[PDB]
């Protein structure tokens, strides 16, 4: 395609705007990073139960973080925000999104159809209908075209690494999607084929292996500790055949950067 | 919300559909004329419709002269209102009213030129229209034309999967779609524009199919039945049958008689079978056919 460049440039422009407050959690009086981790991990499950696209998952997390950047939410309503976020992301990205009733069901009737629809309205208001947000997923898709020998295991592993970043607000909230995607692509490519962040993508993104280092060091740490993480839905999801069980692959000891 | 709505004076209903209704209205305080697309939410009790979610979110990211402008969104308890700039008429109504005399080639050129500008803008901003047809194209008395109705529009930062049950209006549906391709691409919008280009030129729809298979065959019958040479991979597509009749490509000068060499060139590039090779809106704009474009004003029989 030849809009490829204009689009990357546009996504890079937009990712800098849909950016949530890096330190919003310290300002939340009742919720914490751990509660968020638990929430996102649950959305992954919901996604597997309803066979939703990964993009839907990424968009929902983006909505949740932006909403929490300007709205105090209490423990008991955090899931309601997350559910409405998933519902909105589904309507935006899915061909046939689950019905409200279905979203109310997976919350084990903790909330009402009414509460969920009321929250949808509020989330839309707070986000001012700006739902077409740039995601790690989108940047990974753009990078995959610059993959000389397109390798499906590399793609699955990059997806896996990118998806893991959604779980921990700290430290991923301080990195741009394009950067997280950059690290995820390199780390996956390095783990599966020993190759590194390609020259073509350096020219395309302007990111050097050096610039990705900070994020790369963090992602590698997450990759290494993945089996010990309290939240495991992503690892489980990625040991499926559709992802070539890449979550079972052993991460390299060092990145030799 | 209820306050804002009070500042609006409904003038008259100008359109309807499943989405709801489109009224012409006037801002009582500023006098600004506007178009209000009303959407009843208590109709299906499923929240804000996907079409509204997509039209609003995508359209508010597209600011261009050839794309209908979304001025505002009022979300009350039971209704959702989309406020747009106002335009006098759609291309379909205009084409009907121009049946006798036909739309002048200079104006056809102008419209196609603007449509490609708006489409190029959409595509370079990762938005696929997916439902480009005469009634979704708006025109004013100054000779401007804009893309409208982004209810089926989709962002494609991530490839857009094809609906098991296709959505693009049959007559303007691209062959890749009819043959069951996995993903949409910017090419399906260009194809629609090509069909519209020809329709304006001849005063008759280019491929008015009665069904999917009939649609497909009318295309084959005009452009020739595609083979691996013309379109690598055709024979491998889901809904492709080797038992398809093998028609020959009709002579373009007979398909769009009123067009010159340039016009025929552009249209054939827009109707190219292989979507990877079908011309882009960006490239189409550079085509020599627009060498002398101008901005004629239409005779709107308002
Ligand atoms: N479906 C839509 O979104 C939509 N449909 N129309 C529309 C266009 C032409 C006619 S007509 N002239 O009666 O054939 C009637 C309605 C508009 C839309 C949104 C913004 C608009 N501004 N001006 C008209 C207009």
């Amino acid at each position: 395609p030849d809009y490829h460049e204009d689009i990357h440039t546009y996504l890079r422009e937009m990712e800098v705007k849909c950016k949530p407050k890096v330190g919003y959690m310290k300002k939340q009086p009742d919720i914490t990073n751990s509660m968020r981790a638990i929430l996102v991990d649950w959305l992954v499950e919901v996604g597997e139960e309803y066979k939703l696209q990964n993009e839907t998952l990424h968009l929902a997390v983006n909505y949740i973080d932006r909403f929490l950047s300007s709205m105090s939410v209490l423990r008991g309503k955090l899931q309601l925000v997350g559910t409405a976020a998933m519902l909105l992301a589904s309507k935006f990205e899915e061909i046939y999104p689950p019905e409200v009733a279905e979203f109310v069901y997976i919350t084990d009737d903790t909330y009402t159809k009414k509460q969920v629809l009321r929250m949808e309205h509020l989330v839309l208001k707070v986000l001012t209908f700006d739902l077409a947000a740039p995601t790690v997923n989108q940047f990974l898709t753009q990078y995959f075209l610059h993959q000389q020998p397109a390798n499906c295991k590399v793609e699955s592993l990059a997806m896996f690494l990118g998806e893991l970043s959604l779980i921990d607000a700290d430290p991923y909230l301080k990195y741009l999607p394009s950067v997280i995607a950059g690290a995820a692509f390199h780390l996956a490519l390095y783990t599966v084929t020993g190759q590194s962040w390609p020259e073509s993508l350096i020219r395309k993104t302007g990111y050097t292996l050096e610039s990705l280092k900070p994020c790369l060091m963090d992602l590698h740490q997450t990759y290494l500790k993945a089996p010990q993480h309290a939240q495991q839905s992503i690892r489980e999801k990625y040991k499926n055949s559709k992802y070539h069980g890449v979550s079972l692959l052993n991460p390299p000891e060092t990145l030799n950067l | 919300p209820l306050v804002d709505m009070e500042n609006f004076q409904k003038v008259e209903k100008i359109g309807e559909g499943t989405y709801g209704v489109v009224y012409k209205a006037r801002n009582k305080l500023t006098g600004e004329v506007v178009a209000l697309k009303k959407i009843r939410l208590d109709t299906e009790t499923e929240g804000v419709p996907s079409t509204a979610i997509r039209e609003i979110s995508l359209l508010k990211e597209l600011n261009h002269p050839n794309i209908v402008k979304l001025l505002d969104v009022i979300h009350t308890e039971n209704k959702l209102y989309l406020v747009f700039e106002f335009l006098h008429q759609d291309l379909k109504k205009f084409m009907d009213a121009s049946a006798l005399t036909g739309i002048p080639l200079p104006l056809i050129k102008s419209y196609l030129f603007q449509l490609l500008q708006g489409l190029a803008f959409c595509h370079s901003h990762r938005v696929l229209h997916r439902d480009l047809k005469p009634q979704n194209l708006l025109i004013n008395t100054e000779g401007a034309i804009k893309l409208a109705d982004f209810g089926l529009a989709r962002a494609f930062g991530v490839p857009v999967r094809t609906y098991t049950h296709e959505v693009v209006t049959l007559w303007y549906r691209a062959p890749e779609i009819l043959l069951g391709c996995k993903y949409y691409s910017t090419a399906v919008d260009i194809w629609s524009l090509g069909c519209i280009f020809a329709e304006m030129v001849t005063r008759r729809a280019l491929f008015p199919g009665d069904s999917e298979i009939d649609q497909l065959f009318r295309i084959f019958r005009t452009l020739g039945t595609p083979d691996e040479v013309v379109w690598p991979g055709v024979t491998s597509m889901p809904d492709y049958k080797p038992s398809f009749p093998k028609w020959a490509r009709q002579d373009f000068s007979k398909v769009v008689p009123p067009l010159d060499e340039d016009g025929r060139s552009l249209l054939s590039q827009m109707l190219h079978y292989d979507p990877n090779k079908r011309i882009s809106a960006k490239a189409a704009l550079a085509h020599p056919f627009f060498q002398d474009v101008t901005k004629p004003v239409p005779h709107l029989r308002l």
